[PDB]
C-alpha cells in the first residue's frame, strides 16, 4: 500500500472514496469530509486529521500513532476496536461514540465532547480529560488512574467500578462536599 | 521518610547518591560508583572531596554528626542495620561504622593525597516491607542524573542473582542536548539543531536544550538542583512565557503571523516541542506535599530574562528552522481557532 | 448531693420522681422507667442504664463518665448540652434526636438507632458507629476524624461538609463502587 508522506489536503471531500488500507506518514487533513467512508485497517504516524468529519465513517482495526484530531467530529463512527498511541483530542467531537475497552492512555481529550458517549472498560490512563463534556458519559469500570480531570466529572460521568488513585479519591470526596483532613 | 514500600526503599540510595552528585554539581567530583551487593547491602563511592574528618563543635568527628543527628544521609544510617563510611580526606584513608546508627571509633588508615567517600548501607528489613531494589528504577535514575551532570560517569553495577553481574555506564558529554536527542529518538527533528543555552544569576543558574519534532505532543521535562518537578513551577512559568513572546514577535517581524491576526498561544508553540529545563537554585523552596513543584519567584524573572535573551539571538540567526517552527505553530492556531469557533456555534 | 453507689436498681418505675442533680457511682439500673424524669444536672461514674426508657426526659447539664447506656430509649429527650465521657451506647435508640454540637469523641454507638437523628456538627472523633441505623441521619458539619463505620454509612447518612480523615475519603470512595488504587 504506497504511503502517503509530506502532503496537505484542504477543503477535500472524500466522500466518493474507498480509503481502507491507507497508510499516511506526516499527512495533514484541514477541514476534509470522512462521512460514510471506509478508512478501515488504515495506518498513520505524525498524521493531523484537524476540523475533519468522520459522521458515519469506519475507522476500526486502524492505527493512529502521534496523530492529530483535533477538532474532529466522530458522531456515529465505527471506532472499536482500534489503536490510538498519544493521540490529541483537543476540541474533538465523540459524543455517543462506542468507545468501550479502548485504549487513550497518554492522550490530550483537552474540551472533548462525550456526551452520552460509552467508555465502559476503555483504558484512560495519564489521559487529560480537563474541560471535556461528560454529561450522560458511561465511564463504568474504566482505568482512570492519572488521568487529568476536573472536580464536577465526579459528579457528572457514571464511574462505578473505575479503577482510580489515591489524588483522585481525595476529589472525589471533596466534589461531594466531604472536607478532608490530611491533619 | 519517602514510604516503607519501592518508593522508600529507593530513597535510601537517592539520598547516598545525592550527596555524590552535591560534590559534582560543586565541580569537584566526576566519578559516582554504585553497586547493589548479593548481601542487599548498596555501595556509592565519588572521588570528591570527602565527607570532613576533623573534630566539630559538637564533641564528636564531623563525619559523626552527619550520620546520626538529622537536619542527610542521617535518615539511611537510622533505617539500616548497618552504615559503613571509607573517606580519603586531608591525606589519609579513614574508616567509620555504625550498627543500627551507633557510632565505632574513626579508625586513621595509611597517607594518600587521593580524596573521596565510599558508603556502603545494609536496609534494615524489619523497617521495609521489601529489601529488593530494582535495577530498571535504579539505572533509570542514575541515567537521569548523568543527562543533568555533563562532566559525571555514573557506573552501576547489581551482583544479585535472582556469578554473573548487570552492569551500566551512563555518561553524556553533551548533557540536556543529548536528552533531547534521547527524547526526540522515537520523533521526526524538523530542525537539524537542538537549541543549548545557559545563564548566571546570583543565587541561581539554568540550562536549556530544545528541538521541535513533526509530532503533536510537549516532551518538556524540568529540574530544579537536580529534582524532577513533575508538577513544574515558576522555571517551567518563566520559559513558558519567553518563548511564547519570542515565538509571536518573530512571527509578527517575518510577517509569518498578519498584524491583526491574534497571537499564537502556548498550546500552539509547544506542539511538537522536545525541551529540558534544568535550574540551580541556592536556597529552593517547594509547594504543594508532593513538593515537585518550584515556588521561588525570583526564578520566574530570571528564566524567563534568560531565554528572551537567548532565544530571540537563535530565532534571529537560523531563518530556515525558525519559519519551519513558526509555520507549524501558525497552523496548530488557525485549526485551534476554527475548532472552537465551530464547537460554539 | 443525694449519692447513691454500688446498688442495683431492677424493673422499678421513677417517673413520679425529681432526679435532678443527682450522683450515682457503679449503680446498675436494668430496664427502669424515666420517661418525663427532670435528670439535669446529674453526674454518673462508671454507672449502667440497661434497657431503660428516657423519653421526654431531660438530662441537660448532665455528666456521665465511663456509663452504660445498653438498649437504652431516649425518644424526645432533652439532652443537650450534656457529658459524655467513654460511654457506651450499644443498641440505644436515639431515633429522631437532637444531638447537634454535641461531643461523642471516644463513645462506642455500636447498633445505635440514629434513624432521622440530628448530629450536624456534632464532634464524633474516634467514635465506633459500626453496625448503627443512620437511615435520613444529619451529619452535615460533624466531626468524623478517626470515627469507624460500615461502608453503607457514606451512601446513607447525610455527611456533605463532614470532616474526614485520608482512610475515610478512600472508604467514601470504595462505598460509591469506586476501585481505589
Amino acid at each position: 500500500e504506497t504511503v502517503w508522506a509530506d502532503e496537505e489536503f484542504a477543503g477535500r471531500d472524500f466522500r466518493d472514496e474507498d480509503l481502507s488500507r491507507i497508510r499516511t506518514e506526516r499527512v495533514v487533513f484541514t477541514e476534509c469530509d470522512f462521512s460514510g467512508v471506509d478508512l478501515s485497517e488504515s495506518e498513520h504516524h505524525g498524521s493531523a486529521f484537524r476540523n475533519c468529519t468522520f459522521r458515519r465513517s469506519t475507522i476500526w482495526h486502524s492505527t493512529f500513532t502521534n496523530c492529530s484530531l483535533l477538532g474532529s467530529v466522530f458522531t456515529e463512527c465505527r471506532i472499536r476496536p482500534v489503536t490510538f498511541v498519544e493521540c490529541d483530542f483537543t476540541l474533538a467531537v465523540l459524543g455517543g461514540c462506542d468507545l468501550r475497552a479502548v485504549d487513550l492512555s497518554d492522550c490530550r481529550l483537552r474540551e472533548v465532547s462525550l456526551v452520552g458517549a460509552d467508555l465502559r472498560k476503555a483504558v484512560l490512563r495519564r489521559a487529560d480529560l480537563t474541560g471535556s463534556r461528560v454529561q450522560d458519559a458511561r465511564l463504568e469500570e474504566a482505568d482512570l488512574r492519572g488521568t487529568r480531570v476536573d472536580p464536577t466529572f465526579w459528579t457528572t460521568a457514571k464511574v462505578r467500578g473505575a479503577k482510580i488513585d489515591i489524588e483522585q479519591a481525595l476529589a472525589y470526596a471533596a466534589a461531594h462536599g466531604l472536607a478532608v483532613h490530611g491533619g | 521518610i519517602g514510604s516503607t514500600g519501592e518508593r522508600g526503599l529507593h530513597h535510601l540510595i537517592w539520598e547516598v547518591v545525592d550527596n555524590a552528585v552535591d560534590e559534582a554539581m560543586a565541580g569537584f567530583a566526576t566519578r559516582v560508583d554504585v553497586k547493589i551487593h548479593a548481601d542487599g547491602s548498596v555501595e556509592v563511592r565519588d572521588d570528591g572531596r570527602g565527607i570532613p574528618v576533623e573534630m566539630h563543635a559538637t564533641g564528636m568527628p564531623t563525619i559523626d554528626v552527619v550520620m546520626t543527628q538529622l537536619h542527610g544521609v542521617s535518615v539511611v544510617n537510622a533505617l539500616s542495620t548497618r552504615l559503613e563510611a571509607t573517606v580519603l580526606r586531608d591525606g589519609y584513608e579513614w574508616f567509620q561504622y555504625y550498627d543500627r546508627s551507633v557510632p565505632g571509633k574513626l579508625k586513621q588508615g595509611g597517607e594518600t593525597k587521593e580524596t573521596g567517600t565510599t558508603i556502603r548501607f545494609w536496609a534494615d528489613p524489619e523497617i521495609f516491607e521489601t529489601t529488593d531494589y530494582n535495577f530498571e528504577t535504579v539505572a533509570r535514575r542514575l541515567q537521569e542524573m548523568a543527562f543533568l551532570n555533563k562532566g559525571l560517569t555514573i557506573e552501576l553495577t547489581d551482583e544479585r542473582v535472582t556469578s554473573k553481574v548487570k552492569h551500566r555506564v551512563f555518561h553524556y558529554p553533551g548533557g540536556l542536548v543529548d536528552y533531547v536527542k534521547h527524547i526526540n529518538r522515537t520523533k521526526t527533528p524538523i530542525q537539524q539543531s537542538i537549541i543549548d543555552f545557559d545563564g548566571k544569576g546570583p543565587g541561581h543558574e539554568v540550562e536549556i536544550a530544545m528541538q521541535w519534532n513533526a509530532g503533536y505532543s510537549e516532551s518538556v521535562h524540568t529540574f530544579a538542583n537536580t529534582i524532577n518537578t513533575h508538577e513544574g513551577g515558576t522555571h517551567e512559568e518563566g520559559f513558558r512565557a519567553a518563548l511564547t513572546s519570542v515565538v509571536n514577535r518573530y512571527a509578527k517581524d517575518k510577517k509569518l503571523l498578519k498584524d491583526k491576526d491574534p497571537n499564537l498561544t502556548g498550546d500552539d508553540i509547544r506542539e511538537g516541542l522536545a525541551a529540558v529545563i534544568s535550574v540551580k537554585v541556592a536556597e529552593p523552596q517547594f509547594e504543594g506535599q508532593t513538593k515537585t513543584k518550584l515556588g521561588n519567584t525570583e526564578v520566574k524573572s530570571f528564566v524567563q530574562k534568560i531565554c528572551n535573551e537567548q532565544l530571540q539571538h537563535w530565532f534571529e540567526a537560523n531563518p530556515a528552522e525558525a519559519k519551519t517552527v513558526v509555520n507549524k505553530a501558525v497552523s496548530s492556531a488557525q485549526a485551534r481557532i476554527a475548532a472552537r469557533k465551530a464547537r460554539e456555534l
